[PDB]
């Protein structure tokens, strides 16, 4: 029977198979710098990653991932039309038409809401546009802040005709605005002067406990995103908390969590871009929603971009600092947090913030390895 | 929210209906299963290394 | 008003329970078990390491034939390991590189694993012509993968973050019955000996006993202060007991319907990991986050062990089917035969 030392010999090698190919992947894996994307919802974790792949990815693009990018801007402007329109008889005070005779149009929006499957007819599309060219309707956008309303209405909405053709191609800036919930796990992979990242997105909805933070207990970094232009707004679980206070109080749980007390966070403060649109047109002031920035002094170590408006230098750094305010209470040294600028939708601002990030997050991972 | 409240006033009524025994007997019958299970318990009463395949040369 | 009607006739039902729980509990567990003598000093030494995987292991689980285990790792692999011998007889590589959970078919045939990707992924061990790569995902939660253990080869039960359970037919995909009580993410289930029951912890701070058929939640056990880790069977069927984040192991008797006893020790505040049973149900095997293990004795409450061999997190544990020997998954990407 040496076939019973011939199996025990044929195990043996079957071993050493995987060993060489165990060692292969020890270095695939230990030059891959785990990146983690946390945030609340809506502010702007998966646009990040869309912004990787249109940097340094060649995915695939088949008919099936064209017929479902499309239907999801179509969506997305079907939901941002019948959302203003549904709630301009519940704001307080209510907004009327500017012209009644449009009312047929309001009636049929409301009709077609909540229905399975939406053929999208011609109608939808010429409704949609008559009604968002109603100075009412307008006005009830403007007071946007006091129901859920999605980022990418006023974008998608000015181009309806765009999108209502039968040979709409999206443009990548359409899929940068659409508006995905995303479902379980969305990560990407990419190298950039040779050294490759894995950035990853932990999708579902409001978790007030998160179990599964233990996962990412190693990664190389944690990405916090931050939707700093969202000062005014309520989250959507109750409608009853700040934006703005729950990216604080989740900034603090993960700044304090027990399984991350080493790794260090990229602050991402997100929609850079509608925060000067907000703030410039002085309807939403911060100190309403937040009374200690009236005392706010703007540092002097600030640094404005050029033709920046001081208002906007001094609000865009109140947001940075009440997130420091909670970095630096804890510590001991043991990670750090390093705010930045962003506008996810931009992206060219999303390569030079990254390419700033590159020799930070190099020497964390040589950290975590001892070689540092 | 409503319909969640009925289905848990159910669920306790089932839960209430249990025909239950005394500790005094089910610690009993728990402590009984061990002695007599304990002979064949390895890690219990070791077994001489002739025995363990993970000593075996 | 039938809304808080409902709520408070809810009170009442709960403190009927309450009542009924205490009318049979005559004795305690400590004062019938206080009298036997002791296990004695109970020292396991590592007979085996186990060096394949490149990342922390979260979950292992014994073959049927107590000698062949499967592990899973973070680095996007899940080796199947020959204890007798250290040698790796499979290295499968995974979709997703967040790994929670694995099983090992009792037949032997197949093994699974999920995690944060919300899918249960069967591998065939046995395929024709190739490399063992995935053959069926089970999709449909909404939650993380917590735990998974196999009734048959076309049967298995999952648990997810979703606070809910399901038990699948594997080839057509589809739920033969689902499982729904729980607030909380449910963290850990165990199949009771005859197939015919299962509990289930959860961060509710509550143990539950399934029927697999039905899908009732038959009886419920609190007592916890935090979530529920870990779970386990006692051999004979009629109890199990749970591990906490409250650095503590209980243990609950079915026919009882109460907390037959409480292992805790006022140095121990590290959250538990692992639970298991030995053979004869006298010990009980428990992980902790302070890197050790605690060999409890289940009738007296006092430690008589500790297995202490590992440099990190302790993540999970189990014993054989013969119960010859106690294999332990630590973040520290190793495997150690105890015995
Ligand atoms: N204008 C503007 N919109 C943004 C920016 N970042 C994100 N958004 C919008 O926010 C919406 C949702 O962002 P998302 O990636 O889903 O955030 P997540 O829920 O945390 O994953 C998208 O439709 C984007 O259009 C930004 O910098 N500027
Ligand atoms: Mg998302």
């Amino acid at each position: 029977t040496e076939d019973q030392r011939n199996e025990e010999k044929a195990q043996r090698e079957a071993n050493k198979k995987i060993e060489k190919q165990l060692q292969k992947d020890k270095q695939v894996y230990r030059a891959t710098h785990r990146l983690l994307l946390l945030g609340a919802g809506e502010s702007g974790k998966s646009t990040i990653v869309k912004q990787m792949r249109i940097l340094h990815v060649n995915g695939f693009n088949g008919d099936s991932e064209k017929a479902t990018k499309v239907q999801d801007i179509k969506n997305n402007l079907k939901e941002a039309i019948e959302t203003i329109v549904a709630a301009m008889s519940n704001l307080v005070p209510p907004v009327e038409l500017a012209n009644p005779e449009n009312q047929f149009r309001v009636d049929y929006i409301l009709s077609v809401m909540n229905v399975p499957d939406f053929d999208f007819p011609p109608e939808f599309y010429e409704h949609a546009k008559a009604l968002w060219e109603d100075e009412g309707v307008r006005a009830c956008y403007e007071r946007s802040n006091e129901y859920q309303l999605i980022d990418c209405a006023q974008y998608f909405l000015d181009k309806i005709d765009v999108i209502k053709q039968a040979d709409y191609v999206p443009s990548d800036q359409d899929l940068l605005r659409c508006r995905v919930l995303t479902s379980g796990i969305f990560e990407t992979k990419f190298q950039v002067d040779k050294v490759n990242f894995h950035m990853f997105d932990v999708g579902g909805q409001r978790d007030e406990r998160r179990k599964w933070i233990q996962c990412f207990n190693d990664v190389t970094a944690i990405i916090f995103v931050v939707a700093s232009s969202s000062y005014n707004m309520v989250i959507r679980e109750d409608n009853q908390t700040n934006r703005l206070q729950e990216a604080l109080n989740l900034f603090k749980s993960i700044w304090n969590n027990r399984w991350l007390r080493t790794i260090s966070v990229i602050l991402f403060l997100n929609k850079q871009d509608l925060l000067a649109e907000k703030v410039l047109a002085g309807k939403s002031k911060i100190e309403d929603y937040f009374p200690e920035f009236a005392r706010y002094t703007t540092p002097e170590d600030a640094t404005p971009e050029p033709g920046e408006d001081p208002r906007v230098t001094r609000a865009k750094y109140f947001i940075r600092d009440e997130f420091l305010r909670i970095s630096t209470a804890s510590g001991d040294g043991r990670h750090y947090c390093y705010p930045h600028f962003t506008c996810a939708v931009d992206t060219e601002n999303i390569r030079r913030v990254f390419n700033d990030c590159r020799d930070i997050i190099q020497r964390m991972h040589l950290r975590q390895y001892e070689l540092l | 929210s409503i319909a969640q409240a009925r289905k848990l006033v159910e669920q306790l009524k089932m839960e209430a209906n249990i025909d239950r025994i005394k500790v005094s007997k089910a610690a009993a019958d728990l402590m009984a299963y061990c002695e007599a299970h304990a002979k064949e318990d390895p890690l219990l009463t070791p077994v001489p290394a002739s025995e363990n395949p993970f000593r075996e040369k | 008003s039938e809304l808080d009607q409902l709520r408070q006739e809810a009170e009442q039902l709960k403190n009927q329970i309450r009542d009924a729980r205490k009318a049979c509990a005559d004795a305690t567990l400590s004062q019938i078990t206080n009298n036997i003598d002791p296990v004695g000093r109970i020292q396991m030494r590592t007979r085996r390491t186990l060096r394949g995987h490149l990342a922390k292991i979260y979950a292992m689980h014994w073959g049927t034939d107590s000698r062949l285990l499967v592990s899973a790792s973070q680095d996007g692999k899940l080796i199947i390991w020959d204890s007798y011998t250290t040698n790796k007889v499979h290295a499968i590589p995974l979709r997703s590189s967040w790994v929670m959970t694995c099983a090992y078919a009792p037949s032997g045939n197949y093994v699974a694993c999920g995690g944060l990707d919300n899918i249960c992924s069967i591998y065939n061990l046995k395929t024709r012509e190739g490399n063992v790569r995935v053959s069926r995902e089970l999709a449909g939660h909404t939650g993380y993968l917590s735990c998974c253990r196999f009734l048959d080869d076309n049967q298995i039960v999952t648990s997810s973050g979703d606070t809910t359970c399901a038990l699948w037919d594997i080839e057509t995909g589809q739920q033969t019955t689902t499982f729904t009580g729980h607030t909380g993410d449910v963290m850990s289930l165990s199949l009771a000996p005859d197939t015919r029951l299962f509990v289930s912890g959860a961060c509710d701070a509550s143990a539950k006993l399934w029927d697999v058929r039905e899908g009732m939640c038959r009886q419920t056990f609190t007592g916890h202060e935090s979530d529920i880790n870990a779970i386990c069977f006692f051999p004979n069927g009629n109890a199990f007991a749970t591990g906490s984040d409250d650095a503590t192991c209980r243990l609950f008797d079915l026919r009882a319907d109460q907390e037959l006893m409480t292992y805790s020790h006022d140095n121990i505040i590290c959250g538990i990991t692992s639970v298991s049973f030995s053979k004869s149900g006298r010990l009980l095997l428990a992980g902790y986050d302070d890197f050790n293990c605690n060999v409890w004795d289940a009738l007296k409450a006092d430690r008589a062990g500790v297995l202490a061999g590992h440099d990190n997190r302790v993540s999970c544990l189990g014993v054989t089917d013969d119960g010859m020997a106690v294999a332990t998954g630590s973040w520290d990407s190793f495997l150690k035969i105890w015995n």
